[PDB]
């Protein structure tokens, strides 16, 4: 069965730009077609027929090649076209796609907006104590968190969930729980969030005190 | 000399209105006389089912009565025709074609009795031969009839009405009117020297016949393939291949028909009874199978839409076209009364539902429906054998109301006759013709 | 036109469901149809395509019986049933339309997916955590809140703010699995003259529990 | 007779290296129209963009509307008094005379000529169709290949000459059948027998449409859906509708010749007052292409809407007397450019109205206004031009509505009918004898 | 093939109801649909046609509008609008898929009917009563069964026997009024070796007041 | 709008019958057509375009005529063709049908079946009295049913119902009622019910008693 290889797995770019990922066919292959998916979306059809644009598509986009190897090509990238991009074919039976082409939007780079958060008094009357501790809207989305009770560094509870790239700044996120016991959270007082990340050498801290 | 042309353009299309009113007759009564062969052979198949409906227990005794019948019917038609008019043997087309070049006799007072009663005969019986064969002759000796019973002299009325008398017959024998036109433009007309035909009286006759067959047959088709998918233009290649299988084999087909003609008549040497018995011999072997693999037998109208909607193994397939190949050949060949053009058409469905079978599964990819290219092989023995594509292309297209296969069916078309032209086959019409002219200068 | 397919949701390993995609706006004949999934981050990999009439039947080379494609041309709904249920078939599926235009066949139009999770973890609600700042809170320009729906399975929760009049600045969270059990958070961001001064809300519903909250941010006294 | 039996034995074998040609002609008519048109919707967008600039003060994008079909116009009127006058007109005259050796194929001025001439006068969006321009520039692609490959004797000269008007006819409607049609019922020699070889004229007209798909296919050029049926007791009224076709068909004819001259004589043959008269003639165009978008350009826009019945029954008069005049000032002012498609335009129209008033004279006969519009379209095609099976074959791969097959076929035959005896002609070898007249003139 | 018409019945007079046609078993689209009525126990009165697409309307010599016939070609549904309801509007309405030969024009395939009563009255659910042989039960052969149904309004009200498994040897007779009230019988005629032995059940149907009543007879011990 | 009038407008035959019936118009129609209701049912086509049948209405039906006077003719009538048969044009407009010519069948003898019915105990928890009297497949049609209160006669609280002509059998049926409160039906004891009808002199009575 054609395999369809994707050329960037991943890749960024600035609004205001010429870009082009790959179809690598594993044999050859004919009218390949471009699939278009945000976030949550269901998949639009974006070019069929190796360079038609499918009708509403932007003229900035435009795809060909033939043979082995094909491209998708953006003339001046934008906003709404971060997603990701499948090739399809079906010049042989059956049908196959790609491993999807991630288009990230590139821009400037953002802090980390840290706050933690202590367990709530709901939670409390149940015997469970989860910090929480979002780190919001930063770029790049490589970050690093460490916590501590009381001073102490610790990792077990901790729960960690980035979320990708909001539409409307470009920003990555990211919470991460730590939760205990009840009284393994009692006995003790200091509660830290430290996050390394890019734009500071030492870490940006956050923390907060039962007492 | 170009001083003439002027003088003609500014006279053209003006045809004598005594004409005109002459089409609208010879129409008329072509029409009516094709709703009358046809409800006749009706009754006498539908007899022949109440008939069986009789011998309802008995196994070899239906078989038999089967068989009797219809040799029964046969003889009738084969005597009917070796005694009072030997012209209406066959087609009866080719005889048409050789009228119009004036070398041949229209003699109406014994053909339109003996094709009418003869054919009724043979088809009644349900033998492999196509109404249209009977009608189109019938409809040519309509013509002359009124015209020598109105005296109209002169070339043009002699060759119009005896064109638009055989369009109506052709309109008439597939609810068809460009079809008609069609038929005698293309295929009909003298195709060396010019001729006087009047275009616009074969339309008013092929009007009145329609009109009747209307009044009489509407709302039935004789073919329902109901709306098929389309052909994507990466498909189209392998209407050109089919069109090439169809070609080779046009001629092929062809010399099997004549070659039939002469060993069949070895088997009487012209004996007018050896004949009749002979006849009575291939209707009765129809009449069984009409009973014992009814596809085998018949006109061929009832196994498209069956064919087509594909619901026959692909070897039941295979079978249906050898078994039809040698009963279209025996019931044509023979020489009974009766044409050839839908067991032709029928038997192109099935190579053209064989060939779409394989490429069904040959091209998952292609998303293909054996259908179309059933309706792409319909016209397409039209085409390699009788060799004249554009009328039979014009005729499936009003049969089988598909006109977005127009593109598949041109080339299966197209390619067919190109084809047959060199591995060197020949008009099948103007091949029998041909013998017949030939055959007439052969007692010097 | 519109591809609507229901029917998804918690099947337990080994048993199987029956997928209904229902479609109007366009002569749902004349039309293949086409059954094409996506296992939660990874590939699309197409099923099947049945085409009008129900004639041909294709499949993706997979074991004997492990899907049935029909339709039922009159209802105007494709239908897929998988059988013998693994967790391999836990993914989100969509139905699609077939076209061409050479004809080399695309997925013309596709439907928003239903989502299938293949395991033997019972369903369960989820808790509603408010997450009001620090002991000491340290109002400054912008302040930030959030909750906590932990606890529940499966996916998904839908978490709005303020009857989802809070829109821009809002940030939902992936939810994580441990211990046959998911997490999630949610953090709006608003104007520090807004809270603790009109009224800020957060809405979670997981309907697979039966479970409607509207936890009500509120300052830790 | 001995004679007959040689050739019955012979026929249909025309010369491989004649169909190899035809093949050719064929491609290169096809790709050729589908230029063509690409070219002139390009222009007609381009106009478009420009009164979206102009999007506020009124009279000014009135002016820019008049100024630029004007400038187009121009345009094309002085590219074909300049260097090929044959192509003013249809065009179509011209290939039958070639075809009866009586004018010449002088494709290296028409080709270009026409081609830029057309999308000129179409660009700008006059009352004319794309078959004129793309029947005559096809039989200038036959003619040329046939020089460029010096293949010798009367039979290529006339088959490689028919096949490529044939292969453009029907790349101007997508319609293969009209074509091959159209030679035989209208173009060939009608008097003397020719030597065409039918088998190639398919090969073209195969190619050409393969090209015109390739390019053109998804959308039908008119889409006027599954109309009703004709009740048999309804068909004398197709016969009425023929009638009034037929009788009006002729004065018609007399409209466009009379309107030739009465042309004639406001520039007396001068190639300025003529390009200056045709930039007010287009420029007038341009202007109601956009003031009442029905009166002005090809037809094929408002055949679905009058179909649909969606004109009140005014509109409809209105539409028909105003398309009279404008069909004719562009036909008539020799503009290079067919008179078919604006022909289906009118009957289309006329044949609406017919079939309102059917509709509510007999509410017991359960009509649809559409069908008499679909046997209508036709109809001129066969008062006029005075070739019925073309026109009806075409209008049937149009519409694609084969169960009116039957009220069509009469409202024709009544149309030609009730020409001839009205002492019509056909408006075509009208043409051509007025020009092989005033040849010797 | 089947047209089943529905939403009769009871109506003050004055206003005015909706009925509504429910096709199954054709294109019902190519086809023009229309109303006809039978008055109480008189003639066939055509109220209007509808066209396929909608667009065309013609009614009979009629006001105002007392008729809009539209139609629904989606849902597969004709529709009628009688207003303004004075009592030559009670009857059973029927809709019905008009047709040709030669183009003289029929009335293909006719609906079931429903009845519209136009009164000041009330809807009454039918009381329904087991008649069986009583005291004297001295058996035949054959043996006669029947339900009594009383006091309901308004008319109709439908009875078969064993869910119309007893189609043989049934009667039901004709309702009769007595102020404001309606009453009917049913007879039924079975083997006496097949009863009390067997099962025997009316099934009383009055769609008026959607209510339907299953009496099994029961012998009088 | 033509007002076409239909001709016996009931008209009574014996099976083996040639029947045929009428429908004259104020004004020509032309092509008419014929519908056939048979009992408690809905209509059904039966002869269009003047002398066309309908599919599987049997051979033994025809129609005809022209102008102003048309007339379906049921050659050998049976006892299943009991029915009330409608004419109607659309030769004009609005269409419009005839009023009926209301068939019926003479067949020979036939007498009642008589039963009799105690009021169910559950109409007596409510406070009424029926007794109940079927009178099953007799022909002739007139019935004179009379009821008995202790031998002593009762006419008031009585009502009496008429099915139609059977379509295959032709016999009729008639169902008699008797109606009081819990009060008078306990008050006395002889119930019964009384049939004279051409085929017995005497009447065929019956009853019951509530003990
Ligand atoms: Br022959
Ligand atoms: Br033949
Ligand atoms: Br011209
Ligand atoms: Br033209």
């Amino acid at each position: 069965d054609i395999v369809l290889t994707q050329s960037p797995a991943i890749m960024s770019a600035a609004p205001g730009d010429k870009v082009t990922m790959t179809c690598s066919a594993s044999s050859s292959v004919s009218y390949i077609h471009w699939y278009q998916q945000k976030s949550g979306t269901s998949p639009k059809r974006w070019i069929y027929d190796t360079s038609k644009l499918t009708s509403g598509v932007p003229v900035r986009f435009s795809g060909s090649g033939s043979g082995t190897s094909y491209s998708l090509t953006i003339n001046t990238m934008e906003a709404e076209d971060a997603a990701t991009y499948y090739c399809q074919q079906w010049s042989s039976h059956p049908q196959t796609f790609g491993g999807g082409t991630k288009l990230e939007i590139l821009r400037a780079d953002a802090a980390p907006t840290v706050s933690i958060f202590p367990p709530s008094s709901e939670q409390l009357t149940s015997g469970g104590a989860s910090v929480v501790c979002f780190l919001n809207n930063f770029y790049p989305k490589d970050i690093n968190v460490k916590w501590k009770i009381d001073g102490s560094e610790r990792q077990n509870g901790v729960l960690n969930s980035w979320t990708d790239q909001d539409s409307k700044d470009s920003t990555y996120s990211m919470s991460s729980t730590l939760t205990l016991t009840k009284d393994e959270y009692e006995r003790h007082n200091s509660y830290t969030c430290e996050a390394t990340h890019k734009t500071s050498t030492s870490p940006i801290v956050k923390s907060f005190n039962r007492a | 000399r170009r001083r003439q042309l002027i003088r003609q353009l500014l006279e053209r299309d003006k045809t004598p209105l005594a004409i005109l009113f002459m089409a609208a007759v010879v129409g008329t009564l072509v029409g009516l006389a094709a709703v009358a062969f046809d409800k006749g052979v009706a009754w006498l198949q539908n007899q022949r089912m109440g008939a069986l409906v009789h011998t309802a227990d008995n196994y070899p005794l239906l078989l038999t009565v089967a068989f009797l019948c219809s040799a029964v019917l046969a003889m009738f038609g084969y005597f009917l025709v070796r005694k009072y008019a030997p012209e209406a043997g066959g087609s009866g087309i080719p005889e048409i074609e050789g009228a119009l070049e004036d070398q041949r006799p229209v003699r109406w007072w014994r053909v339109l009795p003996v094709k009418f009663f003869g054919g009724l005969g043979t088809l009644g019986g349900g033998m492999v031969l196509g109404r249209e064969g009977p009608t189109v002759q019938i409809g040519g000796n309509i013509g002359r009839m009124v015209l020598d019973i109105f005296r109209l002299k002169g070339d043009e009325a002699r060759h119009t009405l005896l064109a638009t008398g055989a369009a109506a017959g052709l309109a008439a024998a597939f609810n068809a009117p460009l079809a008609g036109i069609l038929f005698i433009i293309e295929e009909m007309r003298p195709q060396f020297r010019y001729t006087l035909i009047s275009i616009k009286a074969v339309f008013i006759g092929v009007i009145m016949s329609t009109i009747m067959y209307r009044i009489f047959n509407h709302e039935v088709a004789l073919i329902d393939v109901g709306k098929l998918s389309d052909a994507p233009l990466n498909t189209l290649w392998l209407y050109l291949i089919l069109g090439i299988i169809f070609g080779i084999f046009g001629p092929i087909f062809n010399k099997w028909v004549l070659g039939m003609q002469d060993l069949l008549h070895r088997v009487h040497g012209g004996n007018i009874t050896k004949w009749v018995l002979m006849g009575g011999a291939i209707g009765g072997l129809c009449g069984l199978l009409g009973f014992v693999a009814p596809a085998t037998s018949g006109g061929g109208f009832n196994l498209i839409p069956i064919a087509t909607a594909g619901n026959f193994s692909m070897g039941m397939l295979v079978f249906i076209f050898v078994a039809r190949v040698i009963t279209t050949l025996l019931c044509f060949s023979s020489g009974a009364p009766g044409g050839i053009f839908a067991p032709m058409l029928a038997l192109g469905t099935v190579l053209g539902t064989a060939f779409g079978m394989v490429a069904v599964e040959l091209f998952p990819q292609y998303h293909l429906e054996a259908g179309t290219f059933a309706i792409a092989g319909m016209g397409a023995l039209l085409a390699a054998s009788i060799r004249a594509p554009l009328t039979g292309i014009i005729l499936v297209l009003e049969m089988t109301d598909n006109y977005q296969l127009i593109l598949p069916m041109i080339i299966t078309g197209l390619g067919a006759t190109l084809l047959a032209q060199f591995t060197g086959g020949k008009p099948l019409l103007s091949a029998i013709l041909a013998r017949t002219l030939a055959k007439q200068e052969a007692e010097q | 036109v519109r591809l609507l397919e229901s029917g998804g949701g918690l099947v337990q390993p080994g048993g199987s469901l029956k997928l209904s995609c229902a479609a109007s706006g366009f002569d749902y004949s004349r039309y293949w149809m086409s059954w094409v999934r996506q296992a939660p981050g990874k590939g699309l990999k197409w099923i099947g395509e049945i085409n009008p009439v129900s004639s041909t039947i294709n499949y993706t080379p997979s074991l004997k019986d492990k899907f049935i494609i029909s339709r039922d041309n009159a209802k105007d709904t494709l239908y897929l049933q998988i059988s013998k249920v693994r967790s391999e078939d836990t993914a989100l599926y969509y139905c699609a339309r077939l076209y061409y235009g050479y004809g080399y066949w695309y997925f013309d139009v596709w439907g928003a997916g239903t989502t299938v999770t293949v395991s033997s973890a019972k369903t369960t609600p989820p808790s509603v955590y408010p997450l009001a700042p620090g002991s000491a809170a340290a109002a400054a320009s912008m302040v930030t809140l959030g909750c906590l729906v932990k606890g529940y399975f499966p996916e998904p929760v839908t978490v709005t703010w303020n009857s989802g009049s809070l829109a821009a600045g809002v940030h939902t969270f992936p939810a994580v699995l441990q211990a046959a059990l998911y997490t999630l958070s949610s953090s709006v961001t608003v104007p520090s003259s807004s809270w603790p001064s009109e009224t800020v809300t957060c809405n979670v519903a997981h309907p697979a529990s039966s479970t409607k909250v509207d936890k009500k941010i509120v300052p830790r006294a």
